């Protein structure tokens, strides 16, 4: 159930606010060969404990830039990001194929792909009152 | 949240750009959910009648409050002396000084002087009492009752006009020149004939009486056989003077010319022709009477509509000055700078308008196919020409207004104002009512010149690129107001063609604004006899500076000193208010949405974290302005600011004056 | 290479043309109109 | 010169454009 | 006194100013936040204590000060705010769905302002308070400058 | 009716502005 | 949500997935190019709309093609 | 309107005259020149009027501007033929022997302009001209 | 606007009069019906409204009509009828068990009225209402007579 150590930080002011109860938290789960010190995304710097590191951040690039920009700069690329629900609903997002989507894996559909190129989308003139747009 | 009902992709915003974009795009009718050109046509069919019933409440508001609130009764009497009065100002808030000051026109009570010429066309059009005021008032309420009630009728589906009635537009054309047009015409020269030119000659028309009275004795003999000669019998004496029976001729259709020397205004008479015959000229064309894409678009139709607003706008403009049709209006000095300035900042928001609404037809309504090889698709066709040219011409223009006017500010600053290039107009003495153009004239002629390019060539480009360009091929994609492409292709800030609108809202107010400053200078030059002030400094930009705007502005923001109060104060204070209103508008056309989305994030970290306050929240989470509403508001602020600042200095520079 | 590069080719050659025009404008008088 | 009785008159005319254009306006939302 | 986050992941830094004792002690019994309050008495005490402060600024230093009728001025200006308060609370009210959150200084905030029931106890005692504030206080500065 | 003005004017300006400020607000938030 | 489609000009250059912050975008394997991926834009519901992924893109007539509407609390970016 | 000679204000102006240069007879040399054209009577300002006024020495500027014009097309020529990459050190560092020859071959557009008009040397076809 | 009847066997037609747009807005707003009020609420909006109505009658046309203690008398007077009819609420409610019924110009009518605890809320509110009402109609009429 999303179990992980809160890294050591003294609290800020950039952390969650009422829409992280109301709404949707995320949080960021990875594991630390060292107790090394990392910018916290919220502001100021933290210290991620030996092992699995468990953050609660706000919206989901706060998570993906702690990952993408520190964690990945560790060399940490164990990390999970999961949607938290007020309920508790913790959903797997980044990896949820499980490889980083840089790498193309199979049972990956190819989402809002365009047969069309660029140049030959439809004029709006033509469309007008149909419903339909451009790319669509 | 339900607001915007026709908006689902706003309604389910959780932010208060719920709120703006919904006020934004309250009016765009095709883009609300499930809308069908037809129910597109009815929505905007009945919303016209609501504008009508505005208008006409307007004209109301005019009529009602000149009634009970002016001196138009005391103006007919003395038109010369007596300043006419808007109406009554009930403030708690002015001081005694303040009270006595706006006293004024000898009004009982503190009042706002008129400065439309609405007592001028009323006396014209033979409103003689405060009850022919009553009357139109009440009456044009009346009207606006019958549109209102007509733009219900009409939405309900038992007179739900279906898309037949609006697809007959070659119907409404004609419809519009002849039966709308012509006859509207003719029967304001029934008005005229009747009731405006007896009650210039000194004999009250009254509803009741005309049916008595005849305009004409010789008239029914006239009337359908030798109608020419009886109608032009004897003409008005210059003796005349305007409502007496002095000098009072019998003609009601002339051709007299030039202008009564009472009133310094067109014969009646020769306006009552003009009509007369403009509504033949209007019914016989009915009688006698792009096709594609101009019935297609709504926006084609209004882009069109609305560039023939504009000349016509302008065009009565620079008309209403130069051939003043209302009694004393010409005298009144005030007025006239006033209604110069009004109707020509009409035009250029008309003007732009149509550029507007053409860059939206561009991206909403044009389809290439549809027209194979039309006018437009040949404008497309070398775009790049088109734009080169106009480029080169503002860049031309441009570089050379702006090096004689910097040259003659050098050299007449060194003390050598002999060294000016100070080159005459000799077209304009070879065309010339007409003012004497000088060298002043033709700089400025050629900045109004250099304006008006740069204006079109950014309304252009617009329109044009609105489909794409390099930078952004596909830009009918992303629509006419959209922020930007973001900071891809060395950047795409403004690319889209509503900042082009946007743009050029800019040129069309520094275009429209050298307009109306050259005017008012010049007229405050010849209404202070000081002509030559125009003449000798108009040629530097200095004196532009100096004498016009230092100059003149000196009465204006004296309104109010420590020492006290004039009638000026509100025009002080407007004046003031319209700077603020301006700069304002650089707050939102200079500091951009990050900014402000990062500073309201730490109010929302502040509203939460405060006790007591933190009890009530936001509903629609707080955020920074869009983008483009930015950049909306930045130039509504700049306009605004722009137009209210100026309309100060107009009043408060031609009123001490007169 | 110096010379070359467009701010110091151009520093001497405005130098030169301002300098021309200055020289120009200080032997003949003021020119409105060609004589 | 305008007299209470006008004041009033033009009033209640002007009520009636009010109920329609509150009429229209419901129509056209 | 040292700031320490309770919660730390949570944007609230505990400190002398909002997690102190002292201030804990005034804000949780302040009659916003004081427990085993009706509605209804939350609203009469706030508006009580605004009305009465109100009435200050506009007996004061508005345009007919000085006079006896600034009073009159204070007591109906300090009204009138508190009306609009009022309406503010109903329509609030009205479209309000939102909870007070626990925070720092509040830990038990309650249910009086977070459900339209208490928003509309608390008006009805903010309204009745506040007049009777703007009211007592211009009885008092008659009481005082006749004494 | 001279006292019409100190009657209509805080009525639409205060009261109607007012009304219309609250109206709008619903209208916006429901 | 901002609709992001990836039109048939696509390199597979992998520069776009690197790109976003938000991880919208997934390299997929595909048999139109010679790269033998695509871009695939599943998880839309989490678009900001920075465009970094067109900004990334190196084809003309980038096949990337943000398309910004129907704003939400996840497209604003609202931690609040 | 009338010759500055005639004009009773631009004998005023002269009189009390500023010397620009150096030598005091600058002014008067300056209204003396300037006597030739015709001034406005109340102003006693030099007009110019749409040939010696503003054909003549918009002549002189338009042999100018094409001779610069033309020299820096020479100079575009040169560049897109020195080397296979036009831009590097071809613009931000000018070739002084490209430029003086590309200067010399300029001031000659004139003659060389009815060459250049004919065949359309100057335009490029629509065709070719990249536009989107 | 034409005539129809909902539930034709009802003895109520709907009409421009009772099921308007317009009317239902008004109607289905005033704070007897006004959806999301405390009772207590209500009755203060009711109250106020009346009382400050209630206080021109008395003050303008009754004996001491023109004087001073005219406002006085109004004040009181309204307050008095207040006072009669807060009674009568009270009365009311101890011997009243209908509720409001479901009507053409108003789907919900709510409980309120139609509750014991609604009336004696509502009557809280209508006296203090109405007694508020009064005197802040008399301070108004003494404060614009001032002005
Ligand atoms: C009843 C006829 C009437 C009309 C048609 C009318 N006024 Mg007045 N009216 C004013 C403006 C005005 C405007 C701009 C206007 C134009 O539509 C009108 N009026 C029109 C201000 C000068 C002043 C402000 C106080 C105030 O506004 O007075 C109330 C005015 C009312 C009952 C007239 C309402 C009728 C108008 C047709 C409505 C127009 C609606 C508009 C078309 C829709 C679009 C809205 C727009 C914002 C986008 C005022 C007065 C006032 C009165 C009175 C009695 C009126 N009026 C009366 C009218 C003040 O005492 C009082 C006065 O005495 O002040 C000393
Ligand atoms: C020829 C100028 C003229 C015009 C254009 C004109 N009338 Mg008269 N005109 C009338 C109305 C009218 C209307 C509705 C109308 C519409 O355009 C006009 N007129 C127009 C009626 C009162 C009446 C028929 C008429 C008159 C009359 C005359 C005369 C001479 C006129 N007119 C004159 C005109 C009667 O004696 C006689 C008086
Ligand atoms: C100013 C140039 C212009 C003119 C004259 C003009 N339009 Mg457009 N125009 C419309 C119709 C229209 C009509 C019927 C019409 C009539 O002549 C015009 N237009 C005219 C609709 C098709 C469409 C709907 C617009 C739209 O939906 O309208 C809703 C917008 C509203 C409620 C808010 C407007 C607020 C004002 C800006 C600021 C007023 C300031 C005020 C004085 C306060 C001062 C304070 C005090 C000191 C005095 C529209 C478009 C639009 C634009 C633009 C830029 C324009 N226009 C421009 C113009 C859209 O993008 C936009 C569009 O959606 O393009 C895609
Ligand atoms: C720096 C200010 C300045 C500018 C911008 C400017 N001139 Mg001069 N400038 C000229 C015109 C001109 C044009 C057409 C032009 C616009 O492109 C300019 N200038 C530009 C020629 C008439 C002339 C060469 C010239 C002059 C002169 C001067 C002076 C002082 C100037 N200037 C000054 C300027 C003569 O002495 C000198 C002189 O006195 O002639 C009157
Ligand atoms: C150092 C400042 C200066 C500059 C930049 C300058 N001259 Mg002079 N300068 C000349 C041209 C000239 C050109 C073409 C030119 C181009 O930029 C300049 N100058 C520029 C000739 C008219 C003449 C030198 C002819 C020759 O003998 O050399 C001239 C002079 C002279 C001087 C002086 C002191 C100058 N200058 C000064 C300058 C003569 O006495 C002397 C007089
Ligand atoms: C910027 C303020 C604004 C203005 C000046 C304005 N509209 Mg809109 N505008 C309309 C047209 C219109 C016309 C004909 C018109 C004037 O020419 C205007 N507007 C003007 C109608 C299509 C539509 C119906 C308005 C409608 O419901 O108006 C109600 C009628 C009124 C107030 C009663 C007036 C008499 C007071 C006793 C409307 C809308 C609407 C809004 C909003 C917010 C606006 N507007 C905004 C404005 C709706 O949502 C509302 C909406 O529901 O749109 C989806
Ligand atoms: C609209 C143009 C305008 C502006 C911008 C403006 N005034 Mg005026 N203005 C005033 C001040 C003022 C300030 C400070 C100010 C700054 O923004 C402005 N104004 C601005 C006052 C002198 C005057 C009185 C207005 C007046 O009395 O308004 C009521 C004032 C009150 C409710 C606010 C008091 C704020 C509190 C003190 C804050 C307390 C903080 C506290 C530490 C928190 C902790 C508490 C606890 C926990 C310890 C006023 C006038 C008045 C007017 C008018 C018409 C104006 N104005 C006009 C304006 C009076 O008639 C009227 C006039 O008669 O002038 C004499
Ligand atoms: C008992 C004998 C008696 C009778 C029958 C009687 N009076 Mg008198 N009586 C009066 C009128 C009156 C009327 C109209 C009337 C009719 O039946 C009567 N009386 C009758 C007033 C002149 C005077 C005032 C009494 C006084 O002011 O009583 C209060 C009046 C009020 C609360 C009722 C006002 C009614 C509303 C306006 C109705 C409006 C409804 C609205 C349209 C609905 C829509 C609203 C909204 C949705 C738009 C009075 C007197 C007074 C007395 C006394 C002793 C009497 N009376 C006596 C009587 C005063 O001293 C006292 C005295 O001072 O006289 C000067
Ligand atoms: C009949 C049950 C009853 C009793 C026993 C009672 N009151 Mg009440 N009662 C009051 C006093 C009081 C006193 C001092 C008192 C005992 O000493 C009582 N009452 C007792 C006043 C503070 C207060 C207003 C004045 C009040 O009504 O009369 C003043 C009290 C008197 C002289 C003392 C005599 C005791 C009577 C048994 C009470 C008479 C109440 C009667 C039902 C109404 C008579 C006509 C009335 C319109 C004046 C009051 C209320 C009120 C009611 C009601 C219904 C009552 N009562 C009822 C009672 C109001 O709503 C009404 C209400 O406004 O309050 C919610
Ligand atoms: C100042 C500023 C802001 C901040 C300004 C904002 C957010 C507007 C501030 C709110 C104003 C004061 C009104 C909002 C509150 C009103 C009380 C709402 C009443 C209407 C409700 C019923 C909806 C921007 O957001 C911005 C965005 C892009 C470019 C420039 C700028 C910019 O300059
Ligand atoms: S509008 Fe703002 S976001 Fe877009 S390109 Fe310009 S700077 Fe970037
Ligand atoms: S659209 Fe651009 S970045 Fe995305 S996969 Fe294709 S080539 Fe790579």
């Amino acid at each position: 159930t999303l179990t992980g150590q809160t890294p050591l930080f003294g609290g800020s002011t950039g952390g969650l606010l009422s829409s992280a109860e109301t709404e949707e938290k995320y949080a960021i789960t990875w594991t630390s060969p060292k107790q090394q010190v990392f910018e916290m995304p919220t502001g100021g710097a933290a210290v991620m404990n030996e092992g699995e590191n468990l953050l609660y951040l706000a919206r989901k690039e706060q998570c993906l830039a702690l990952g993408l920009r520190q964690l990945r700069t560790k060399k940490i690329m164990d990390y999970k990001i999961y949607r938290v629900l007020p309920d508790g609903s913790n959903t797997l997002l980044h990896p949820k194929d499980g490889v980083f989507p840089e790498k193309s894996n199979e049972g990956r559909a190819a989402v809002n792909s365009v047969a069309r190129s660029i140049g030959e989308n439809p004029n709006p003139g033509a469309i007008k009152y149909t419903g339909k747009k451009a790319y669509d | 949240t339900k607001f915007p009902s026709f908006s689902q992709d706003l309604a389910q915003d959780p932010t208060t750009r719920r709120i703006w974009y919904g006020i934004a795009t309250v009016h765009d009718f095709e883009t609300h959910d499930g809308m069908t050109e037809e129910n597109l046509y009815q929505k905007i069919f009945a919303t016209h009648f609501g504008h009508l019933s505005i208008i006409f409440l307007w004209s109301a508001g005019h009529l009602f409050h000149v009634a009970w609130q002016g001196n138009f009764e005391q103006w007919i009497q003395d038109p010369l002396t007596i300043r006419p009065i808007a109406h009554a100002i009930w403030d708690p808030h002015l001081g005694d000084a303040a009270t006595q000051a706006f006293t004024q026109a000898g009004a009982s009570g503190p009042v706002d002087l008129c400065y439309s010429g609405l007592y001028q066309w009323w006396y014209t059009i033979g409103m003689r009492t405060n009850g022919d005021l009553y009357i139109g008032s009440v009456f044009l309420m009346i009207v606006a009752a019958v549109m209102l009630f007509a733009g219900w009728l009409h939405l309900q589906p038992k007179f739900r006009p279906s898309l037949a009635w609006f697809r007959d537009a070659e119907s409404q054309m004609n419809h519009h020149l002849a039966v709308l047009f012509g006859a509207s015409s003719l029967g304001w020269t029934g008005h005229l004939i009747h009731v405006a030119i007896p009650e210039a000659r000194g004999q009250h028309v009254g509803w009741d009486n005309f049916l008595s009275t005849m305009p004409h004795p010789a008239g029914l003999a006239p009337f359908f056989t030798g109608r020419w000669g009886v109608y032009a019998q004897n003409p008005d004496t210059a003796g005349h003077i305007f409502g007496t029976s002095e000098g009072a001729g019998t003609a009601i259709i002339t051709f007299i010319g030039g202008f009564h020397p009472q009133t310094e205004a067109l014969w009646l008479t020769d306006i009552a022709h003009h009509h007369l015959a403009i509504a033949v000229m209007y019914i016989i064309a009915g009688h006698m009477y792009l096709y594609d894409t101009y019935n297609e678009s709504l926006h084609f139709q209004l882009g069109f509509h609305l560039a023939a607003l504009g000349v016509i706008t302008s065009v009565v403009a620079q008309h209403m000055y130069s051939l003043p049709s209302y009694a004393f209006i010409s005298q009144d000095h005030v007025t006239q700078a006033a209604l110069y300035t009004h109707h020509q900042y009409i035009a250029g928001i008309l003007a732009i308008g149509a550029f507007a609404h053409g860059g939206i037809f561009f991206v909403r309504d044009y389809d290439p196919e549809r027209n194979k090889n039309n006018v437009l698709a040949r404008a497309l066709e070398h775009k790049e020409a088109i734009i080169s040219h106009l480029s080169w011409v503002s860049m031309f223009s441009g570089f050379h207004t702006l090096g004689v006017y910097v040259h003659n500010d050098t050299v007449v600053a060194f003390g050598t104002p002999e060294k000016q290039i100070l080159v005459e107009p000799i077209f304009a003495q070879w065309i010339q009512p007409f003012m004497s153009q000088g060298p002043g004239d033709f700089l400025v002629h050629h900045g109004i010149a250099f304006s008006l390019h740069v204006t079109v060539l950014i309304c252009v480009k617009g329109c044009l690129d609105a489909r794409g360009s390099k930078l952004m091929p596909d830009k009918k994609d992303f629509g006419y107001s959209f922020p930007c492409d973001g900071p891809g292709r060395g950047g795409t800030c403004d690319i889209s063609a509503w900042d082009s609108f946007y743009l050029a809202f800019f040129w069309m107010l520094n275009t429209i604004g050298w307009i109306v400053f050259y005017f008012n200078w010049k007229h405050l030059a010849i209404w202070s006899g000081n002509e030559a002030q125009f003449n000798t400094n108009s040629t530097y930009l200095m004196g532009w500076l100096r004498d016009y705007l230092w100059g003149y502005s000196a009465q204006l923001i004296n309104g109010y000193t420590p020492f006290g109060v004039n009638s000026l104060s509100v025009w002080a204070w407007i004046f003031l208010l319209g700077h603020l209103c301006w700069a304002t508008g650089f707050l939102f056309l200079i500091s951009w949405r990050g900014y402000w989305q990062e500073l309201i994030e730490t109010l929302v970290w502040a509203h939460q974290r405060t006790p007591l306050a933190n009890l009530v929240t936001w509903k629609d989470k707080p955020v920074a302005l869009s983008i483009v509403q930015g950049r909306l508001v930045g130039l509504v602020h700049f306009a605004v600011g722009y137009y209210v600042t100026y309309a100060a200095f107009v009043i408060g520079a031609t009123a001490p004056l007169g | 290479k110096f010379f070359s590069t467009a701010p110091v080719i151009a520093l001497v050659f405005f130098t030169l043309t301002a300098g021309f025009l200055v020289e120009l404008n200080r032997f003949f008088p003021d020119i409105l109109f060609f004589p | 010169e305008l007299s209470d009785l006008q004041i009033v008159i033009a009033l209640v005319v002007a009520l009636l454009p009010a109920l329609l254009a509150l009429n229209l306006g419901s129509a056209l939302s | 006194l040292v700031k320490h986050g309770g919660d730390p992941l949570v944007g609230d830094l505990a400190t002398p100013v909002n997690s102190s004792g002292i201030v804990k002690a005034w804000i949780n019994n302040l009659p916003a936040y004081r427990k085993g309050m009706s509605a209804n008495a939350r609203g009469l005490e706030i508006g009580m204590a605004h009305g009465y402060y109100l009435y200050g600024p506009f007996a004061t230093s508005g345009p007919i000060r000085g006079t006896t009728m600034s009073l009159v001025s204070g007591v109906l200006s300090a009204s009138a705010v508190v009306i609009v308060l009022s309406v503010a609370i109903q329509i609030y009210s009205s479209v309000s769905s939102a909870k007070p959150l626990p925070s720092v200084t509040t830990a038990d905030p309650g249910s009086d302002f977070g459900t339209k029931e208490g928003w509309s106890a608390v008006g009805s005692g903010f309204l009745i308070g506040g007049c009777g504030g703007a009211v007592i206080a211009g009885v008092l500065s008659y009481a005082i400058a006749a004494f | 009716s001279d006292i019409l003005p100190a009657i209509m004017t805080p009525l639409v300006v205060l009261i109607g502005g007012g009304a219309a400020m609250t109206a709008f607000f619903y209208y916006v938030e429901r | 949500s901002h609709t992001v489609k990836i039109y048939d000009t696509c390199i597979g250059c992998t520069q776009c997935v690197r790109a976003c912050p938000t991880d919208v975008l997934e390299m997929v394997p595909w048999d139109g190019c010679k790269a033998g991926q695509i871009a695939s834009s599943p998880r839309t519901e989490d678009c900001v709309g920075c465009k970094r992924c067109e900004t990334a893109c190196p084809t003309d007539f980038l096949s990337i093609r943000v398309y910004l509407g129907a704003e939400t609390t996840r497209s604003m970016g609202l931690a609040y | 309107l009338v010759p500055c000679s005639e004009s009773p204000k631009f004998q005023e102006r002269a009189a009390k005259a500023r010397n620009t240069t150096a030598d005091p007879n600058s002014g008067q040399k300056r209204f003396e020149m300037y006597s030739s054209a015709l001034c406005g009577p109340e102003d006693g300002l030099p007009r110019i009027i749409a040939a010696g006024d503003f054909l003549i020495p918009g002549l002189f500027f338009i042999y100018i501007a094409g001779g610069i014009g033309n020299s820096s097309r020479n100079y575009q020529i040169a560049n897109r033929k020195k080397n296979a990459k036009n831009p590097a050190m071809g613009e931000i560092i000018i070739d002084v022997p490209l430029a003086v020859s590309s200067t010399i071959a300029g001031m000659a557009w004139p003659l060389t302009a009815f060459r250049e008009l004919t065949s359309g040397e100057l335009t490029v076809p629509d065709s070719d001209v990249t536009v989107s």
